[PDB]
């Protein structure tokens, strides 16, 4: 990103500093499952049979788990409705989604990439039941009431996910912010390994805040990514580690003229927190998210562990339907008279653009 | 065995997404292209009549 | 390349704040509690075509509305929320796009201007104020007849 | 300088100019343009605002 100079002699002017930013992407450490089988259990092959079963299907089930785990808690844009006591559930969580995309679009996400949205099963069927329940009972009317399924919504592709990732119950306390908080941005550290500019770290006035929360601090609007305009709505800020008063969070509080010169054309929002500003968190009520993406942003990568085949234990390999790598080893202890079995797998998930993403909670 | 060597994976031009700004209303302007040595005689300032 | 499109940007946000500060048709509505959101703001975009019909802005010459992300959001709720789940019904449900608007042409605009946050101040015009129009001034050089100037009492 | 010319997304013209300084070897570079945005006539134009 670069600056802006006004008029025809520049030569009072510092010249935009390049900033070479890096993100990290990292597998985790490897996932696994172990059984054994002594010579006596061996003797009915349905053991090996309905474990190796149970083990694939785990360790599959374990990739999804994550991957929503970790959008779930890094996705900045965040938009909370409470349940409809009148008839408006299912509207106002189009008004929701719809929402999450207009405020991609006011930041400066690009309209024509493709979005998808995944949806927790109640709030799946608020949409449903909204759709269902339309005056002209034909077509995606009747679709949505006989079987409960939705077309698209709000412009993202619309799936629903049976496991989801659930916000915690934040604090009720009258937390602020200590001091006004600016980070810079550098493409390396004090030892030259790469800085990941996606977090930052606060000070605030009392130990209230926990990993997962939302929150918006009160002077502090999000920009337009290129032109540094103001959209007029708060920066949601995603706490991510905690210790005492000190808490990490995402994105960095950039200001639009930041103390920091080579950082300004990096800016994500119109202004620094004001002295003790007041934070406001998000998720009042604990409740099951609703997940949306610009594509490109959200990884999965995949590794594999060299285990060599022809020595030692019996090695295999099997693909899990999203296609990772699963190992499938076997070796047996002839003095213990047992059979050790290992399933495992490599990989790591991320989100390269924490701003391609965005929660929809329900339940305030 | 201990001590391998390490080093850095950095994928030089596989960038990441990142924003633009769509420029919608620019674009459907009307566009005019005033002569040069004119609006420098005119100190960048030009004028255009109203009906009577 | 980051260059050339952040000046590309740029004359983007100073049009956009130009059109913004100068435009003399102004229409306002509160954000509605009822479902009269999107109705509401085609009653204003159709009541700045009919402002521009009424003071003789001619019929035939074509017409565009570039909305904020929010308001054209809440266009293709209403439009979409309706009863015959269909053609135009179901393109503003399904992706949150919308046809042309009561005349206009519609476009959403990733950036937009902002007026500020007006005086509470209970002001009056000072004087009883009236214009006249001027080819030149008394220095002689061209007058900008699209303004003038007023006294109000207590300066908000 | 070397000097060159670009259109953006808008029509408008970008002027991109390079300098190179070989005693201390750095090349300076600099994109500049020129425009007006103007409302012709203020009663063709509108605006609505929500919230009141």
């Amino acid at each position: 990103h670069m600056n802006i100079e006004e008029g025809l002699d520049l030569s009072s002017k510092t010249p935009t500093a390049l900033v070479q930013r890096l993100v990290p992407s990292v597998f985790k450490e490897p996932k696994n499952i172990l059984y054994t089988l002594d010579a006596r259990e061996m003797r009915d092959p349905e053991h090996k049979t309905e474990a190796g079963r149970a083990a694939g299907m785990r360790l599959a089930a374990q990739i999804d788990s994550d991957l929503i785990s970790m959008v779930t808690q890094r996705a900045t844009n965040v938009i909370t409705m409470a349940d409809s006591t009148a008839g408006t559930q299912g509207r106002d969580l189009w008004n929701c989604a719809a929402g999450i995309d207009a405020t991609m679009t006011a930041i400066g996400v690009p309209q024509g990439i493709n979005r998808r949205s995944f949806w927790n099963p109640f709030n799946y069927k608020d949409l449903a039941g909204e759709l269902g329940h339309r005056a002209y009972a034909q077509g995606a009317t009747l679709t949505a009431y006989e079987k409960a399924q939705i077309p698209p919504v709000a412009s993202f592709d619309s799936y629903k996910t049976d496991i989801s990732g659930r916000l915690p119950k934040g604090s009720t306390e009258s937390l602020t912010v200590s001091g006004q908080p600016e980070h810079k941005v550098e493409a390396k550290d004090s030892n030259g390994m790469p800085v990941d500019n996606r977090q930052g770290t606060i000070t605030v006035s009392a130990s209230g805040l926990q990993v997962g929360d939302a929150f918006t601090i009160a002077g502090v609007n999000s920009v337009h990514q290129i032109t540094k305009d103001t959209t007029g709505q708060p920066q949601v800020f995603r706490v991510l580690a905690v210790s005492g008063t000190t808490v990490t969070i995402s994105p960095k509080i950039l200001p639009v003229e930041n103390t920091d010169v080579a950082s300004r054309p990096y800016a994500n929002v119109d202004a620094k927190p004001a002295e003790s500003a007041a934070i406001t968190i998000l998720n009042k009520n604990a409740a099951p998210a609703n997940l949306f993406w610009a594509d490109g942003s959200v990884e999965l990568m995949y590794g594999k562990l060299a285990f060599p085949t022809g020595q030692g234990p019996q090695v295999m390999t099997a693909t899990t339907e999203q296609g990772a790598t699963l190992i499938m080893s076997y070796a047996f202890d002839h003095i213990k008279g047992v059979t050790t079995a290992r399933f495992t797998t490599l990989y790591g998930c991320s989100v390269l653009v924490p701003e391609y993403t965005g929660i929809v909670i329900a339940g305030q | 065995a201990n001590q391998l060597a390490k080093d850095l994976e950095i994928m030089f031009e596989n960038y990441v997404e990142g924003f633009e700004a769509a420029c919608v209303v620019s674009r459907n302007a009307k566009k005019f292209r005033p002569g040069d040595t004119a609006m420098q005689r005119a100190g960048d300032v030009l004028y255009r009549p109203q009906h009577y």
